[PDB]
Protein backbone atom coordinates (compact mmCIF):
# COMPACT_ATOMS: atom_id res chain seq x y z
CA UNK A 1 0.00 0.00 0.00
CA UNK A 2 1.01 3.62 0.51
CA UNK A 3 2.08 2.61 4.03
CA UNK A 4 4.01 -0.49 2.96
CA UNK A 5 1.44 -3.02 4.05
CA UNK A 6 0.81 -5.70 1.42
CA UNK A 7 -2.45 -5.92 -0.49
CA UNK A 8 -2.38 -9.69 -1.03
CA UNK A 9 -2.78 -11.71 2.16
CA UNK A 10 -0.31 -14.34 3.31
CA UNK A 11 -0.32 -18.10 2.86
CA UNK A 12 -1.27 -20.15 5.93
CA UNK A 13 0.50 -23.50 5.84
CA UNK A 14 -1.23 -26.45 7.47
CA UNK A 15 0.42 -27.74 10.68
CA UNK A 16 1.27 -31.43 11.02
CA UNK A 17 -1.34 -33.67 12.59
CA UNK A 18 -0.52 -35.48 15.86
CA UNK A 19 0.44 -39.05 15.01
CA UNK A 20 -1.05 -42.11 16.67
CA UNK A 21 1.38 -44.00 18.87
CA UNK A 22 1.71 -47.74 18.30
CA UNK A 23 2.91 -50.53 20.57
CA UNK A 24 3.31 -54.26 20.13
CA UNK A 25 3.79 -57.41 22.18
CA UNK A 26 6.49 -59.57 20.65
CA UNK A 27 6.32 -63.15 21.83
CA UNK A 28 8.83 -65.90 22.56
CA UNK A 29 8.76 -69.67 22.15
CA UNK A 30 10.91 -71.81 24.43
CA UNK A 31 11.11 -75.59 24.27
CA UNK A 32 8.91 -77.93 26.21
CA UNK A 33 9.75 -80.29 29.02
CA UNK A 34 11.36 -83.51 27.84
CA UNK A 35 10.84 -86.74 29.72
CA UNK A 36 13.66 -88.01 31.98
CA UNK A 37 14.79 -91.60 32.47
CA UNK A 38 12.37 -93.88 34.30
CA UNK A 39 13.51 -95.94 37.29
CA UNK A 40 11.65 -98.97 38.60
CA UNK A 41 10.80 -98.73 42.33
CA UNK A 42 10.18 -101.48 44.87
CA UNK A 43 6.56 -100.80 45.80
CA UNK A 44 3.39 -101.96 44.13
CA UNK A 45 1.09 -99.92 41.94
CA UNK A 46 -1.31 -98.39 44.54
CA UNK A 47 1.60 -97.39 46.79
CA UNK A 48 3.55 -95.72 44.00
CA UNK B 1 22.57 -61.12 22.45
CA UNK B 2 22.98 -64.46 20.69
CA UNK B 3 23.48 -63.19 17.12
CA UNK B 4 24.88 -59.65 17.28
CA UNK B 5 25.46 -59.89 13.53
CA UNK B 6 21.75 -59.21 13.06
CA UNK B 7 22.21 -55.94 14.97
CA UNK B 8 25.20 -54.85 12.89
CA UNK B 9 27.46 -56.93 10.66
CA UNK B 10 30.59 -55.39 12.20
CA UNK B 11 29.72 -55.64 15.90
CA UNK B 12 30.08 -59.36 16.92
CA UNK B 13 29.81 -58.38 20.63
CA UNK B 14 26.91 -56.27 21.86
CA UNK B 15 28.45 -53.43 23.83
CA UNK B 16 27.39 -51.42 26.87
CA UNK B 17 27.94 -48.16 25.04
CA UNK B 18 25.78 -45.12 24.36
CA UNK B 19 25.64 -45.73 20.55
CA UNK B 20 24.52 -49.30 21.22
CA UNK B 21 21.87 -47.91 23.58
CA UNK B 22 20.70 -45.37 21.01
CA UNK B 23 20.55 -47.98 18.25
CA UNK B 24 18.66 -50.29 20.63
CA UNK B 25 16.18 -47.45 21.13
CA UNK B 26 15.66 -46.92 17.41
CA UNK B 27 15.41 -50.69 16.86
CA UNK B 28 12.73 -51.02 19.52
CA UNK B 29 10.98 -47.96 18.07
CA UNK B 30 10.86 -49.45 14.57
CA UNK B 31 9.66 -52.80 15.92
CA UNK B 32 6.92 -51.15 17.97
CA UNK B 33 6.00 -49.06 14.94
CA UNK B 34 5.54 -52.31 13.01
CA UNK B 35 2.55 -53.02 15.24
CA UNK B 36 0.58 -56.15 14.38
CA UNK B 37 3.39 -57.62 12.25
CA UNK B 38 6.12 -57.00 14.84
CA UNK B 39 6.67 -60.62 15.80
CA UNK B 40 6.70 -61.59 12.12
CA UNK B 41 9.33 -58.94 11.36
CA UNK B 42 11.37 -60.16 14.32
CA UNK B 43 11.21 -63.82 13.35
CA UNK B 44 11.94 -62.92 9.73
CA UNK B 45 15.04 -61.07 10.88
CA UNK B 46 15.86 -64.16 12.95
CA UNK B 47 16.30 -65.89 9.62
CA UNK B 48 17.44 -64.13 6.47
Amino acid sequence: TIDGQPLSLSLYATPADPSMLLSAAITASQGGGDLPHAVMPMYRFPVI
Amino acid sequence: VTKPEKFQSETTALQHDLPTLQALTRFHAVIMRCGSYATEILTALELG
